[PDB]
């Protein structure tokens, strides 16, 4: 079952944006310094996810 | 002590398999983030006046943690496709962090 190369593309140019947002949501992690004033929850926003 | 324990938590789960115990990977790696910024923190307490032990205390702390973290860094980099969500820091970073740890 081959191939009509649209679905590769379209496989991989979400699995990014996912990478991405994967680099929104879990940014809040890799700050994390004291005092802590840690500006932002590393697993934030439930409503927003 | 937060190098001693580092050390000793790669020492006592140096028996088994690649940690499938992930509780082995967030204990070290957390626990380590949780005692580092914790020295880090305590370090703000005090500001140093003799640049040269600006130096010295920088380099001889330096000197204690790295190759710890690079062994073992590069040892347990290889565990998630998001180690990210486990583990936190680099050597190039933690070394920035002590780079202006010295301010």
């Amino acid at each position: 079952f081959e191939y009509g190369v649209t679905q590769f593309p379209e496989i991989v140019t979400s699995f990014q944006e996912v990478s991405i947002k994967t680099t929104r949501d879990l940014l809040f992690a890799y700050e994390k310094l004291p005092i802590i004033n840690g500006i932002s929850v590393v697993s934030y926003p439930s409503k927003q996810l | 002590d937060l190098t001693a324990n580092l050390m000793d938590s790669v020492f006592i789960d140096s028996s088994g398999k690649k940690s499938k115990d992930k509780e082995q990977i967030k204990e070290k790696f957390r626990k380590f983030n949780e005692g580092f910024e914790d020295l880090v923190s305590k370090t703000k307490q005090y500001k140093l006046s003799d640049p040269s032990l600006k130096v010295t205390l920088k380099s001889e702390i330096i000197s204690l943690v790295m190759p710890m973290y690079e062994r073992f860094y590069s040892r347990y980099k290889d565990s998630f496709k998001n180690p990210r969500k486990h583990i936190k820091y680099t050597p190039d970073e933690l070394t920035t962090v002590l780079n202006q740890l010295v301010r």
